[PDB]
């Protein structure tokens, strides 16, 4: 009529979470309604997407990084320091590489990232091919052979006391030429739009994602490890355009990564993420 | 035609060791190592792979290249007279120059040392030998413009000191010769930055 | 579609069991 | 539209799909799963006793710093269609004999806890026995979706109304419900990092 | 190369495979399983309060004595490809009313806990309820393998960043993750044993 | 619409570990990422191994123990005390048998182990066949019949106050000869290399692994139980070599065990393992 | 991607023994080695008994 | 190969369920 | 015979899994 329990003793380590940072498992949580089975639809007519939230959809999304003005005084085989602080060079890699300083002193840092860079700041290591859209803005007259060449590894740069930037002297047509360097010689007669696709190659499998974060004179290390190399534009010919029109043109370089992948979320940033909140007044602090 | 200059040997050092001596060419693997003031006396530490490239005129080849993955080869030739009899041990320990001493091939016993991967070498039977030291790095591939992170140290060590006549009048000496080349080669990336060294 | 599978089969749950 | 490629690299989805079994136990391809992982926003949130305190009064100085993902990623998008699991741990010095019965409720977003009849679904956990509280507030709004943060939200969604009986300090974490995603895609914000007084 | 044999003993893998069912309940043939067995290294490791203390700052005077296997065997080899499960027990006199919530994080190896934003995955256990902490830090480096102990490790792997809120004394143990092995084989170190003052 | 629970009560003994020293089971541990399923590859191209970490691979790895110099003054049927402190005898068995004393007094002990010995110091009992590579270093002239013989059990030894070593008097060609003892008479004309394979035989199934640890005048006991016996070299003939060349040769004896097995990890060492860390200065203490 | 637990609550009466004087059951004990499966032989040649 | 079996079947987990 | 059944099948446990 009523037996005993021919069972064993079930060990138990009181541990509520056993997973609160990982992305699958019985949550032991509670929903505030009758049925825990309140599961919604497959996003039909909910908003216009195929799939939005696919890194290939965001790292496959393009974003400008910096414009470069090329006047017909800039000399052959010398990069373009006009239009940005990066001399015309562009450290290839998903992590960010640009930052300025906002002051009262306080001297906080500020960035200018793209999605391809907006993600990696959320993780630790990375691996991905990149895709740079190079668009020249000009007429059918502004003509000139423009060379784009890759160089793997660290860069001749200037380790500023608070910020970081390049070195233009080490890039002349003699020091680091582009014959023994992957090359592309874009003509500007009529073929302008370009989309360079750089696979990922480096001695180490992945790469950090601090880039220029906490970078300055001394602590430039992770930066030198967080970028497989760099592209560097260098004119083959002085911009050929009559005074009838502008003696300078502009270049735009987008950015988006394909075949991307990442490893761990806890980023290597000295501190956590504190997105910049444009303050009340230009002087007001953060 | 592009690499095989690498896969073409090169002479590093022509060595000689004589009887009766009591120097770095002797003191075969002290049974014990209590102090780092009296470690195991080596013969010629080669901090591979660099020492290979910087010789045999191969550097001029490796110029305008960045990354490398190669397992090195070796060929020891030895020519002594029958009246001599001795034994040596060659061994390679990766990162032996970039790791705490408690683990180095140095500051370590004879047993452990000869337990390190390598080979013995007699002066009468194994007159000449070889070896394949594989790609011991821990990264995608070795860099060349840096040429600073040599990922191995090729330690030579003796077992029995030289042995010859009782008179040992300057003819009881031997002579060595080392040759090296590379296999499993991979040249991948170009550049303009060249290791000047 | 789960609850929409039970509401259509008129299972004995929705009615209070 | 000439687009070229360097390095003649082999199938990228041959090395990585191989070069994660060497380097990464996990093989991430989506991004939504981040919103299923609780990583904290606050670490003290010292509360007060017998004062039902809403959560919006907290998570307003939470979606302005990106200290989590559910905010850092917000900027990328504008909308959302799911519930926000809020897990609350305790750190209060409860070396005492009182009985803490931290209690949660349901309140529409942007209501101030004073104009409410506090009934309906709830939950009660005891930190002295279980220093957590792991509610799963669902999406009971009446609209297809919702702007991430506007000023017109006079009841367009549900929220918590966290209640307690003691003066407490809590740890917090929030990821999102099994059906919590975002809407459109947009660009990116500006980031600030380390600061160096002088 | 003449090699001889004595005793004309029968099949050795007939007596032992028999002479373990008489003497040894377990039948060990691998060696890797040792790295799946937690045997302790420290027994006090008196910690400090509200100071996130990394673990490398401990396990540097741990892989120098062989008090465990994950170190004693290290010397035999040079590399490793896995994660180090670190289990932490408590012995602190917590006869008090405070609430201990020992917390763990993730930090790259050889980082000093001051140059870090302490977010991302974590864990929190309460010794008053559960005097253990049994994280399973995986291998999130970017390299095929890693030298056992060099001086060039400025982020080539992950670590713990053990955090606490009280002054505590802990027991510790570490074995290795289900995919934790070693690389090459090399020789052996020198051992010291008992010492006799005089 | 909602029933009760027609279940039982599940006993529970709060016990977090229930296995922390054993090598298989659900760990109740936590991984720090999304998926607990982060499992890596089968070691393809990860490093050059077939399988390295197989005791038969390490106890099948050879290592010298000690060299023995044999001059042509050493007399027939008397072991060789020249080249080590063990008189030319060699206690067979996986555990270690050699140790010296480092001083300032303090008098700590130090070892010189091989893998075959490096393991057993990690366990308690052992059972294994051994394999000794005997290599003579000589010319084609140094000739002499060399006898290698086994003796089971304890040894006539000298119980020093702090260390331990052999006794040479009890081994002459009269006291313990090698006729009623397993034997091998190696010639040195041209056949030199040898690899003796000793199976494991003893009254007791296994054997301890302290060997010479904590061994001295009084506490030599486990040593006498931690070695099935010993080999002992004894020349049949005085080294035959003309003064034209060396009047002495050298012998090397490697070591590695086959068919090995062990029982329990907690070793019988008085204290735990404290590997020797070569100090800063020769005098500096440990 | 991640659901809740459509489970019940499992009662539990903390009782370590639930059998320490009886002769069969999961012991909740612990063996001091790697494998709990250390089970020996059927007494062949171990000693002279039927 | 486990997660590499799900990433190839495109199971409903990776996409956030 | 249990562990003696796995040691003979060379199952993936003994090798450290």
């Amino acid at each position: 009529s009523k037996p005993r329990n021919q069972n064993q003793v079930m060990p138990y380590q009181n541990v509520p979470g056993w997973g609160y940072s990982l992305y699958k498992g019985i949550d032991m949580s509670v929903p505030l309604a009758y049925d825990p089975n309140n599961e919604l639809g497959d996003l039909r007519d909910v908003f216009p997407s195929a799939v939005d939230e696919a890194i290939g959809y965001v790292c496959g999304n393009p974003a400008i990084k910096h414009v470069l003005t090329w006047s017909t005084t800039d000399v052959v085989q010398n990069p373009i320091s006009n239009g940005d602080d990066w001399g015309g060079v562009i450290p290839v890699g998903m992590p960010c590489y640009s930052k300025t300083i906002r002051a009262v002193t306080s001297k906080t840092e500020v960035m200018d990232p793209a999605p391809c860079e907006y993600v990696a700041n959320l993780f630790s290591y990375w691996r991905a091919t990149m895709c740079y859209r190079i668009t020249v803005v000009k007429t059918a007259f502004h003509t000139g052979r423009l060379e784009i060449f890759f160089e793997p590894g660290s860069i001749p740069t200037v380790r500023t006391a608070d910020n970081l930037g390049p070195d233009q002297t080490q890039l002349n047509g003699t020091i680091a030429p582009s014959d023994n360097n992957y090359k592309y010689i874009l003509d500007l007669t009529n073929d302008t739009e370009v989309t360079i696709k750089v696979p990922y190659v480096s001695n180490k499998m992945f790469m950090k994602t601090v880039g220029i974060y906490g970078a300055h004179d001394e602590d430039n290390w992770n930066f030198d490890e967080s970028f497989t190399g760099f592209l560097c534009i260098r004119p083959i010919t002085k911009l050929m355009a009559p005074d009838t029109v502008s003696q300078k043109v502009s270049i735009v370089v987008w950015k988006w990564a394909e075949d991307v992948v990442v490893v761990e979320p806890k980023p290597l940033t000295s501190g956590p993420t504190q997105v910049y909140n444009p303050p009340a007044v230009a002087r007001d602090l953060v | 035609s592009i690499i095989q200059f690498l896969q073409r040997p090169v002479l590093i050092d022509n060595i000689e060791i004589v009887a009766g001596t009591t120097a770095d060419n002797n003191t075969a693997l002290s049974r014990y190592v209590l102090d780092r003031t009296n470690p195991q006396k080596y013969i010629k530490q080669w901090t591979l792979p660099s020492t290979v490239l910087k010789a045999g005129g191969k550097a001029q080849k490796l110029a305008n290249f960045k990354y490398l993955r190669c397992d090195v080869q070796v060929k020891i030739v030895l020519n002594a007279n029958p009246f001599i009899a001795g034994r040596l041990y060659l061994a390679y320990s990766p990162y032996d120059d970039k790791v705490a001493p408690e683990r180095r091939i140095i500051y370590t016993s004879r047993a452990g040392v000869t337990g390190y991967p390598g080979v013995e070498l007699d002066f009468q039977l194994d007159n000449s030998v070889e070896m394949t030291i594989p790609y011991a790095s821990f990264q995608e591939a070795y860099d060349l413009v840096s040429g600073n992170e040599d990922f191995v140290q090729l330690y030579l060590f003796t077992i029995a000191p030289v042995l010859g006549p009782s008179a040992e009048s300057a003819n009881s000496k031997v002579d060595l010769s080392v040759y090296m080349w590379l296999d499993n080669i991979s040249l991948v990336i170009p550049t303009y930055r060249l290791n000047p060294n | 579609v789960k609850w929409f599978a039970d509401i259509v089969g008129g299972v004995a749950a929705i009615f209070g069991w | 539209e000439n687009t070229i490629s360097f390095f003649d690299s082999g199938d990228p989805e041959r090395m990585n799909n191989e070069a994660l079994m060497r380097g990464c136990g996990e093989q991430i391809v989506n991004l939504r799963p981040l919103l299923r992982t609780f990583r904290t926003i606050n670490d003290n949130w010292s509360l007060a006793a017998n004062t039902k305190t809403p959560i919006t009064d907290l998570t307003n100085t939470a979606d302005a710093e990106g200290r989590d993902y559910m905010s850092y990623l917000s900027f990328l998008y504008r909308f959302y269609r799911g519930g926000r699991r809020y897990k609350f741990f305790n750190t209060t010095p409860l070396k005492q004999s009182q009985t803490c019965y931290v209690r949660s409720f349901l309140i529409p977003r942007n209501y101030t806890a004073d104009e409410i009849n506090t009934d309906g679904p709830s939950h009660i956990t005891y930190p002295v026995i279980n220093p957590v509280h792991e509610v799963e507030v669902p999406f009971y709004s009446q609209y297809r979706k919702i702007p991430i943060a506007s000023t017109s939200d006079k009841g367009y969604d549900s929220s918590l109304m966290y209640y307690t009986n003691v003066g407490t300090q809590q740890i917090v974490a929030r990821a999102g419900n099994d059906d919590f995603t975002f809407g459109w895609m947009i660009g990116t914000p500006q980031l600030q990092g380390i600061t160096k007084e002088v």
